[PDB]
RNA sequence: AAAACUCCAGUUGACACAAAAUAGACUACGAAAGUGGCUUUAACAUAUCUGAACACACAAUAGCUAAGACCCAAACUGGGAUUAGAUACCCCACUAUGCUUAGCCCUAAACCUCAACAGUUCAACAAAACUGCUCGCCAGAACACUACGAGCCACAGCUUAAAACUCAAA
């Protein structure tokens, strides 16, 4: 249920102070905002941590901690492939709902009418 | 401080999924608006700005809920073109 | 000669009363992939998904039974002066005959 | 009706002559104001 | 079957963790500030068992306010709790800094077992006025 | 609207408060 | 000042009053009641003492007696609660409103 | 003329929707019902969009909750664990 | 008017509990009250540690005193309860069953605001 | 980052004269200012309307006088950063001040810049266009929230409020 707009704005005839002060006229646009990007991640940090622990506990010798090293490299490879998969996934289809461009096509077929 | 020490905001881990438990904890705090309260009460917000913010958020809620009623009301007509060549 | 007031009073869309939850027979008149474009009388057509059970007994001309939730399906939004009609009614397909 | 309803009720009021017996009766009794509502508007005592 | 809600101290509770009920499992407290994360392990009767933090583990100034620093501090605190004999732990976090889950992960990597997560972050019901907003 | 008239009156007021302090 | 042992207006016409127990007399008296009820009685007593037909409640004289009771109440308040500026406005507005009705009856 | 319509107040008019507590007496001693309209983990009073109470009832439940918690009847920061078992009437969903 | 006294008393035994209930009710009638009823909501754990009269209380016995008192007696009753060291928390309210319940026709639906902006092109 | 603190930090327990999460997606009360923790008492003018800038009563914040309170915040000030400088923005510390009581001072972009009462359905932007009636105000820019006079518990104050010179625009 949408919050009401009955006596919330500063209008003629309203006996009240304005509840809301909208900086833009509260009318639905024919547009939907574009999809925001994802942000910084800092991936592979935990494995990098486990790798660098071995190094300082073992005079910085790789042959000492091959398994931790391999964990860091495989986390890096999986992170890169996750990046590629996620890029192609967000290009392919938005999860659950529809793409902003196609929703804008829909809103262009049934436009808002603030006039008469 | 004067309540019972381990009931409030307490989630239990299941099987060993601590990640399915912290995410849950952050979700109750987000859903009850605790997290945004902490972020907003790190620095004092002067009451003029309190009113301006809490009016912009309410106008945003009204507008967002209206485009959502419109997007759902018209997602039925996103069916294939019934008369392709007009 | 019957007057339009008589035509209306004794008519079946004026004896139906409130359309919600009233069972109505309709005829498929167009099919796109699996969207069956049916009628039921009324000003608008309803569009229903193809029921996968018996999913070949739904062709152009088949008489089906519908629940009916609405007859026009419209709504006014934030800045609108008029309603946003979808030019389609709303019904749930129960089955055939 | 209000006056007559109040008349019948004053006979059961705590006085100086009723105090210890009524205190002990209260100490043996228990009233529960707790009740829960359902999704349907029905009380589940 | 499973409950997110914890056991009420005064009641029957079939859930156990190596003999101990819910109320005698030791408690790890993680204060997660914007510049530091401090983890202290105490017993159920408040006997200190382990205390580690980013400044303790070596990160000096602004590198303290990182997830890796809280992970290292959690590993060290879990190590000292293991030498004091602690396996199971109930985690209480106070704050919203970078290293909250990082300190939790540091404790699990160090080898302690988390059974409950509590959040005691201070929220006044409008008490003391905070600092002025920065003109950053 | 801009605040240019307000700016002129603001600068007028500042110079006055400085004269009363100075004299 | 009506005595604390007086009886509420709504209840002062109930046929069984002198036989009721003293606890019931105390319970519907003015001791165990509020100040707004003393003012109803002071407005009907003053009513019986001044006006012709105390059953109009729509006349100039009746309206002056009603405003005059609020003015004593606004005055009695402003004597304990001295810094109550809101009720000081009501009193001074009401002293002014009595004075107006008074004039129109004088004329 | 006989089949022309006639002025009447709307039949098929559904009776107005009523609130879960419409006609019941909210009391501050009823910490079993007040607890239902609070949050299990934080004790946060729920809004209208979760409770589904009318304005009169959201006001009476809020005032009774505040009265009981300052009077020593209700916990402030949690829902008394004894009541995390009663009939749920609130439209909220924490677990997944 | 009619008042209700919500009284959280100390966790005690029967003779001391009868003694303090007697003390409070005699204080009421000495202040000029006609007491209606005594109720025992019962002894339970407190929602929080109420510290009163140099003690830290964890449990308490909940009682109700329904009474009538003059308008100028509630303050003296509050002072007496504040000085009683067996009372954990006493609070006097106007009795709820003196406010009459209004009939609710139901939830009157609210529409979408209209004529909030002009019909210019814009 | 430095300076600062290490009479420090974490858990726990005692503990306010400060401030009032959530509710609040509610739109209420008040003349305006303003009012959102709980309880109680008192209490929210006018059975036409308009009307005091010759009156009376109020009026956020800041400020003054006197006596108290002290968690936190913080003009000023000092220290540390920055910079060409940095009397700033960033960090740390601390005061006047914010609180209470008593008295002043009487100002705000005190603006929803949209007067009260009664009624109706197009310059541009903005919050569609008007009718009756009444009061208040306004008449190129700047000089000018200024000078002078008067009044005022105000004495670096407030209200009221010009003119000369200049311009052909604002
Ligand atoms: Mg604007
Ligand atoms: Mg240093
Ligand atoms: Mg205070
Ligand atoms: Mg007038
Ligand atoms: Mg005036
Ligand atoms: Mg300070
Ligand atoms: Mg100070
Ligand atoms: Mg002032
Ligand atoms: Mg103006
Ligand atoms: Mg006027
Ligand atoms: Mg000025
Ligand atoms: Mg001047
Ligand atoms: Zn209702």
């Amino acid at each position: 249920a949408t919050p009401s707009l009955r006596g919330r704005l500063a209008r003629f005839g309203n006996p009240r102070k304005p509840v809301l002060k909208p900086n833009k006229p509260l009318i639905l646009a024919n547009r939907v905002g574009e999809r925001r990007r994802e942000k910084g991640e800092a991936t592979c940090i935990t494995e990098m941590s486990v790798m660098m622990a071995c190094w300082k506990q073992n005079e910085f010798r790789d042959d000492a901690c091959r398994k931790e090293i391999q964990g860091f490299l495989d986390c890096a490879a999986r992170a890169q492939e996750a990046r590629k998969m996620r890029s192609i996934q967000e290009t392919l289809g938005e999860s659950g709902s529809l793409l902003p461009n196609k929703l804008n096509k829909l809103l262009q077929r049934f436009p808002n009418k603030p006039y008469l | 401080a004067k309540h019972l020490k381990f009931i409030a905001r307490t989630v239990m881990v299941q099987e060993g999924n601590v990640e399915s438990a912290y995410r849950t904890l952050n979700r109750i705090l987000t859903m009850d608006g605790l997290i945004e309260d902490i972020k907003h009460r790190r620095y004092y917000e002067k009451p003029c700005r309190r009113r301006q913010r809490e009016s912009y958020e309410r106008c945003r809620r009204i507008y967002n809920m209206e485009m959502a009623r419109k997007i759902n009301f018209l997602m039925r007509k996103n069916r294939a073109d019934p008369w392709q060549g007009c | 000669v019957e007057s339009f007031a008589s035509m209306l009073r004794h008519s079946p869309l004026t004896q139906m009363g409130p359309a919600k939850d009233k069972l109505v027979i309709g005829r498929i008149f167009h099919i796109v992939e699996n969207d069956l474009y049916i009628d039921f009388g009324g000003k608008f057509h309803c569009v229903c998904r193809r029921p996968e059970v018996d999913g070949e007994k739904y062709q152009k001309g088949t008489r089906v039974r519908l629940r009916l939730l609405d007859l026009e399906l419209t709504s006014r939004f934030l800045g609108a002066t008029t309603d946003t009609t979808v030019l389609e009614a709303n019904a749930v397909l129960l089955g055939i005959q | 009706r209000e006056v007559l309803q109040l008349q019948e009720e004053v006979k059961n009021f705590i006085t100086r002559e009723n105090l210890e017996a009524r205190v002990e009766a209260a100490l043996d009794s228990r009233k529960n104001y707790n009740w829960a509502i359902t999704r349907e508007g029905l009380v589940v005592r | 079957k499973f409950s997110i809600y914890p056991p009420i101290p005064g009641e029957e509770s079939s859930l156990r963790w190596a003999g101990k009920k819910f109320e005698e499992i030791p408690i790890a407290h993680i204060k997660a500030s914007h510049n530091n994360t401090q983890i202290q392990v105490v017993s159920a009767s408040n006997e200190p068992l382990a205390f580690a933090s980013c400044g303790t583990e070596g990160f000096r100034n602004a590198k303290k306010g990182t997830g890796i620093a809280a992970q290292t501090a959690g590993i060290a605190a879990a190590a000292r709790a293991k030498q004091k004999g602690v396996i199971h732990i109930r985690v209480v976090v106070k704050g919203l800094g970078p290293g909250r889950l990082s300190a939790m992960h540091g404790l699990i990597m160090g080898g302690l077992e988390v059974i409950s997560i509590t959040d005691n972050t201070p929220i006044p019901h409008n008490g003391c006025r905070p600092r002025k907003a920065r003109k950053l | 609207k801009n605040v240019l008239k307000i700016r002129r009156r603001k600068m007028n007021h500042h110079k006055y408060r400085k004269l009363v302090k100075k004299t | 000042d009506p005595p604390p042992s007086t009886l509420l207006k709504d209840y002062q016409n109930v046929p069984g009053i002198e036989k009721v127990d003293d606890v019931v007399k105390r319970l519907l008296s003015l001791e165990m009641a509020n100040k707004k009820e003393m003012l109803k009685i002071k407005q009907e007593q003053f009513m019986k003492k001044i006006v012709a037909n105390p059953e109009d409640t729509r006349s100039l004289e009746a309206r002056i007696i009603a405003l005059s009771v609020k003015i004593r109440s606004y005055e009695e308040h402003l004597e304990k609660h001295r810094k109550d500026k809101a009720h000081k406005r009501y009193l001074l507005m009401s002293i002014d409103q009595r004075k107006k009705m008074l004039k129109n009856l004088r004329n | 003329n006989e089949d022309l319509p006639i002025s009447m107040e709307n039949p098929y008019k559904e009776p107005l929707k009523k609130c879960i507590l419409c006609g019941k007496h909210v009391d501050y001693k009823n910490v079993q019902l007040l607890s239902q309209f609070v949050s299990p983990f934080t004790g946060c009073i729920y809004g209208r969009h979760i409770t589904g109470l009318c304005g009169k009832k959201q006001k009476e439940i809020t005032k009774a909750i505040k009265r009981a918690q300052i009077m020593g009847f209700m916990p402030v920061t949690y829902k008394d664990p004894a009541y995390l078992k009663d009939p749920k009437v609130c439209n909220i969903r924490y677990r997944e | 008017p009619r008042y209700e006294l919500a009284l959280i008393l100390k966790a005690m035994q029967r003779p001391e509990t009868a003694a303090t209930l007697k003390r409070t009710i005699e204080a009421l009638m000495d202040r000029g009250a006609i007491v209606r009823d005594l109720e025992n909501l019962g002894e339970r754990a407190l929602p929080y540690r109420i510290s009163a009269h140099s003690q830290q209380h964890n449990r308490g016995g909940y009682f109700l005193v329904d009474f009538y008192a003059p308008t100028a007696a509630v303050e003296s009753m509050v002072e007496h309860l504040s000085r009683d060291i067996d009372v954990i928390r006493g609070n006097i309210v106007k009795h709820p069953l003196t406010q009459e319940l209004k009939e609710c026709e139901g939830i009157v639906p609210v529409p979408l605001a209209e004529k909030l902006y002009s019909t210019k092109k814009r």
